[PDB]
RNA sequence: GUGAACUAUGCCUGGGCAGGGCGAAGCCAGAGGAAACUCUGGUGGAGGUCCGUAGCGGUCCUGACGUGCAAAUCGGUCGUC
RNA sequence: CUCUGGCAUGUUGGAACAAUGUAGGUAAGGGAAGUCGGCAAGCCGGAUCCGUAACUUCGGGAUAAGGAUUGGCUCUAAGG
RNA sequence: AAAUGCCUCGUCAUCUAAUUAGUGACGCGCAUGAAUGGAUGAACGAGAUUCCCACUGUCCCUACCUACUAUCCAGCGAAAC
RNA sequence: GACGUCGCUUUUUGAUCCUUCGAUGUCGGCUCUUCCUAUCAUUGUGAAGCAGAAUUCACCAAGCGUUGGAUUGUUCACCCACUAAUAGGGAACGUGAGCUGGGUUUAGACCGUCGUGAGACAGGUUAGUUUUACCCUACUGAUGAUGUGUUGUUGCCAUGGUAAUCCUGCUCAGUACGAGAGGAACCGCAGGUUCAGACAUUUGGUGUAUGUGCUUGGCUGAGGAGCCAAUGGGGCGAAGCUACCAUCUGUGGGAUUAUGACUGAACGCCUCUAAGUCAGAAUCCCGCCCAGGCGGAACGAUACGGCAGCGCCGCGGAGCCU
């Protein structure tokens, strides 16, 4: 009988089986849906998780309460060196789905693509692709890859760029590079096959995928962690303190006649590492990396226009558990899944952006470089410096 | 992009961070973090404080 | 125009707060927020800007023992503010109103925070300082 | 027929029970009254007196444990001392 | 807490530090709204100086309630 | 309308925003009542009940930390059913 | 909808005694899930004694929501208040190896009535031990198994799950409507509630980094440096974890239901219906999202410095088992 008062359903089964994900880096599921009116081009990306911080811009919002007034608001860095692309699949569309037809890869592939391939690196004779390369200088094998490039164009209804990141501009311990599969959108089978065999062997830089201000999809994995009971895994309302064989329990699971525990009662278990795909997450700032002209220079990151300084966007003491930006970064408006160095696949949205929360240019007025490593009260070490005068090991020196 | 001035240490207050006490009679105060709060609340002196820029001016560091 | 951004809210039910204003009322003791539907369990709650249903513990004798529409206009917890500031304030303090909005009393003695002193237009005027 | 080696109660003969609080009678002095006496300050150390050890007991957590350390125990909190 | 005396952690060790426990803490803002019920926990606490109500069998209540002070160091008086 | 009143959540007052609770009244009291003791008490109570102040994770609404477990291993190794 | 009359339901209480007395834990609450619809609100509609606003009666409809308290052990009840609304039920009158133990319902005791009494009371009161999971299944996560020669990378999607919800303010507009009093709606804009999934830049919490100051008692002859007091206490505190106590995000189609229609017979007229068309929704199905089959795919590499294996080209041969 009649549970005397309504309460919603803790968590959401929409969700569940709430265990592990089979994958570490995050699969896209779901690419943009193909128009050959649009020109050709990508539709993802592979970013790392460097941090957080905050930002300051001026809000254009008619009606709204911060109208022309300026806000704090929290980003997140994704470090987004430019990606190879060094092969291409092609798929054809089947009443049992879409199955790959054929794939083509590229002569000279990288060693850490390679690194991939491969489960120990240390004890391999490092033979991959080898016999292929060989296929690729010859001249019989090289009719045969153009025969394999024909037929593709001739069947396949899908082509899609194998792409990996290079993990020696990355200041972390993998060495390892990660692959992907981004779908090439926009072109008629012929014009996108040619532009992926323009565009193979080489770098694809996030300035050439992504844009500015638009609204994009992260997909990624939750940040772990592990067995948990059910009031941290589902939420659910902890018992009352004198309860004899644990608090932190669902107190009924079920009634007696299902006489079957079912599978939506808060049960414990695994808490995290979850694969997650979150929407409507906007591109605040695309950075430009460390280029050196001269005695180099680091002011096309945050510098921004209106403090002209030479700043980074690395805070004091750099990105706390990640190290520091020396690629070409994303910055988006919010929080983002994963730790810190978790790799993010980043894709195009999938539904068409009308509104105005949507479809609006952003103009920023700071950036903050404090140091996360502590209530770090500096921008940069020459006003840290410039305040504090000159030290002990400074005199010394 | 108003930056203050903390109202126990003197420091420089950027935008993001801290936070801001108002008192009954109108007075309002900013602080950089919770150890300057905690010690304006103590009512400590910020001229006995030794890393204020109170003290620092009044025994002349600079 | 404009609507109120959300605030930490940290003044449930069972508060008592000090009204603010000239009516002879001291305290406000909580029963009710307006606006909410609230929740299995979940105790109503209110911030500064809320109009709550109040009953006056301590006070005039032709106040104490009724029901009257009041609203807060100062919190001791701390509420983030969206140009990033972080504030709050010395005490709890509400004013007695109709129904609205209007003050029963006519001085209101300390700070009034500015997400209620832009809701109500006639607290406002009767404000000292707005912080 | 056998048991008071546990426990119940009487008797006989032994042993034991920090430190503090309140401050009964008795007593000394000073002051006020015609007396009767009264007031003040000390002293003194009574009580099935109070706080609280050892001891004795066993309130509550309806705590632990509940095929236990234990066929009734343990911890904190307690009653009396 | 330490000395004299005694011991080897109470019938085993090693490695990790998940859930649930058992025992112990802490917690913004509210302050019993929790619950049958303030259960449990918390508050208070020693001493010194003030100041103590109703009621009463005049003994008490009574540490009623309430308030202030308290460290270190250098002295000055008084008490044989 | 009591540790005694069915009707009964009796009626009025107070206490709260709201009270089958509490207290003060009322009394044709199912079925109160005078050593089957009646009515009162100061002091006392690990006795039952109500409210207020203070206080708090009892709650809003949970979180974090520590010890011993649980866990995994080497040795040892039951029982209920 | 009176007098009458036909039903349904098993959320009432009876009637019965079929099952259980070598035992099915007996009230209520708490917690948590799911179902129903006889729909309170919300979506789409039809009707009115529907001018507007409010309301009432029906239909498709159970997707989603249905609260915080005072008193009582209460289920029920009644009141305060908020709300879009505070709908009604079921699951062994769901749920005690989940709790709790206030009630009832052992032994102690008091009162009233009854009894000569021992004692009784479906009358009141007070105090009264709630045990076991390590088995199987279920469920929640975690390894693995089964073929593709081995092994890796990149992928597909069968099937299973599924998610968003409601409300204010501005404008419309003091306009339509209405004599007046009053008083809407669509588009749009700005936010909020409930829920979901995250996250830690900031604010807060934690804090044995046993980090760094202070400090009590003791101890190392003192200084200095330290230690002990089951974390000695306290102040501040990095990292990490963590809060509607901070911050971010939450979406598109198709067939159609009620209904309103088109053409148009039956019935030389008419008719949404018979044949044939249309619009149509918090429903349903799918997408998006989560998992990824004793289900497939594309591609890589495929075993010696020595006798040492493997693959392919042979009908190339001789035969064996099954
Ligand atoms: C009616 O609520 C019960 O169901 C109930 C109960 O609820 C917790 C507790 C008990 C407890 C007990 C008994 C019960 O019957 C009993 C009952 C029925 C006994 O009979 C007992 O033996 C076990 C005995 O024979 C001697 C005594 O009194 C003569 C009891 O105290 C006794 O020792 C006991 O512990
Ligand atoms: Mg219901
Ligand atoms: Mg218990
Ligand atoms: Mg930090
Ligand atoms: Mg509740
Ligand atoms: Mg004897
Ligand atoms: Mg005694
Ligand atoms: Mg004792
Ligand atoms: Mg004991
Ligand atoms: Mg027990
Ligand atoms: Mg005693
Ligand atoms: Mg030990
Ligand atoms: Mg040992
Ligand atoms: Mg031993
Ligand atoms: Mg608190
Ligand atoms: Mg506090
Ligand atoms: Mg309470
Ligand atoms: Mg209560
Ligand atoms: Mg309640
Ligand atoms: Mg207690
Ligand atoms: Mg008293
Ligand atoms: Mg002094
Ligand atoms: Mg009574
Ligand atoms: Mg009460
Ligand atoms: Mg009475
Ligand atoms: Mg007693
Ligand atoms: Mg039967
Ligand atoms: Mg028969
Ligand atoms: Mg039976
Ligand atoms: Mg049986
Ligand atoms: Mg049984
Ligand atoms: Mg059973
Ligand atoms: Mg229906
Ligand atoms: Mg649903
Ligand atoms: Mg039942
Ligand atoms: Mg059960
Ligand atoms: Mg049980
Ligand atoms: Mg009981
Ligand atoms: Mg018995
Ligand atoms: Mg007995
Ligand atoms: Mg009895
Ligand atoms: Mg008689
Ligand atoms: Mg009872
Ligand atoms: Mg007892
Ligand atoms: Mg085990
Ligand atoms: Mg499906
Ligand atoms: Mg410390
Ligand atoms: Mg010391
Ligand atoms: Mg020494
Ligand atoms: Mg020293
Ligand atoms: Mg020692
Ligand atoms: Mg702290
Ligand atoms: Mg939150
Ligand atoms: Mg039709
Ligand atoms: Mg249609
Ligand atoms: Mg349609």
């Amino acid at each position: 009988s009649h549970r005397k008062f309504s309460a919603p359903r803790h968590g959401s089964l929409g969700f569940l089986p709430r265990k592990r994900s089979s994958r570490h880096r995050g699969k896209v599921k779901s690419f943009p849906k193909d128009d050959p009116s649009k020109p050709v081009h990508l539709t993802a990306f592979l970013g790392y998780k460097a941090g957080m911080t905050h930002i300051v811009r001026e809000v254009d919002r008619p009606g709204s309460k911060v109208n022309k007034k300026e806000v704090v608001e929290a980003v997140t860095i994704v470090e987004t060196p430019p990606m190879v692309v060094v092969g291409i699949v092609g798929y054809v569309e089947t009443p049992r789905g879409l199955r790959t037809f054929k794939t083509v890869f590229a002569e000279h592939i990288s060693d850490e693509c390679k690194r991939r391939f491969y489960k120990n690196w240390h004890k391999s004779k490092k033979k991959a692709f080898t016999k292929y390369c060989k296929k690729w200088q010859d001249e019989d094998g090289k009719k045969q890859l153009e025969k394999d490039f024909s037929s593709m164009k001739k069947y396949c209804q899908v082509i899609r760029v194998i792409a990996h990141t290079q993990m020696r501009l990355l200041p972390l311990r993998q060495k390892k590079a990660h692959l992907m599969e981004i779908q090439v959108n926009g072109g008629t089978v012929a014009e996108k096959l040619d532009w992926a065999r323009e565009r193979l062997e080489q770098q694809v830089p996030v300035n050439q995928v992504f844009g500015q201000d638009e609204m994009i999809d992260v997909i990624g994995v939750t940040k772990g962690k592990g067995y948990k009971g059910v009031t941290s895994r589902w939420h659910t309302k902890k018992l009352p303190r004198k309860t004899h064989r644990g608090l932190r329990k669902v107190a009924c699971i079920g009634a007696w006649h299902p006489a079957r525990v079912a599978f939506s009662v808060a049960r414990a278990g695994q808490k995290g590492y979850h694969h997650r795909t979150e929407i409507n997450k906007k591109i605040y700032k695309i950075g430009q990396g460390y280029l050196i002209k001269d005695g180099k220079l680091i002011k096309n990151n945050a510098s921004t226009d209106y403090d002209l300084s030479d700043k980074s966007i690395n805070p004091l003491g750099g990105f706390v558990h990640y190290g520091e930006v020396t690629n070409d970064f994303v910055m988006l408006k919010g929080c983002v899944v994963g730790t810190k160095k978790r790799v993010l696949t980043l894709r195009k949205s999938l539904l068409v952006q009308t509104k105005r929360r949507a479809l609006e240019k952003i103009d920023l007025k700071f950036i903050d470089t404090t140091s996360k490593f502590g209530h770090g009260r500096f921008q940069t070490m020459e006003e840290k410096k410039a305040f504090m005068g000159p030290l002990k090991k400074d005199r010394i020196a | 992009m108003k930056v203050e001035l903390c109202s126990f240490s003197g420091y420089k207050i950027y935008p993001g961070h801290g936070r801001r006490y108002a008192r009954t009679d109108g007075k309002v105060f900013q602080f950089l973090n919770a150890k300057c709060e905690s010690a304006f609340l103590s009512k400590r002196n910020p001229r006995q404080i030794n890393w204020t820029v109170l003290y620092r001016r009044k025994h002349k560091k600079g | 125009s404009g609507a109120k951004f959300r605030i930490s809210l940290g003044l449930p039910v069972g508060a008592v707060i000090n009204c603010a204003d000239n009516t002879g009322a001291k305290n406000l003791y909580i029963i009710s927020v307006k606006g909410i539907k609230g929740r299995l369990n979940r105790l109503p709650a209110a911030g500064v800007g809320d109009m709550v249903m109040a009953t006056v513990k301590k006070g005039k004798p032709e106040l104490r023992k009724k029901v009257h529409p009041a609203v807060v206009i100062r919190q001791r917890k701390s509420y983030r503010r969206k140009d990033g500031v972080f504030l709050y304030f010395e005490d709890n303090a509400g004013v007695i109103v109709n129904n609205k909005g209007e003050m029963k009393g006519s001085a209101i003695t300390g700070p009034v925070a500015k997400e209620c002193a832009d809701l109500w237009p006639r607290i406002a005027s009767n404000a000292g300082s707005i912080a």
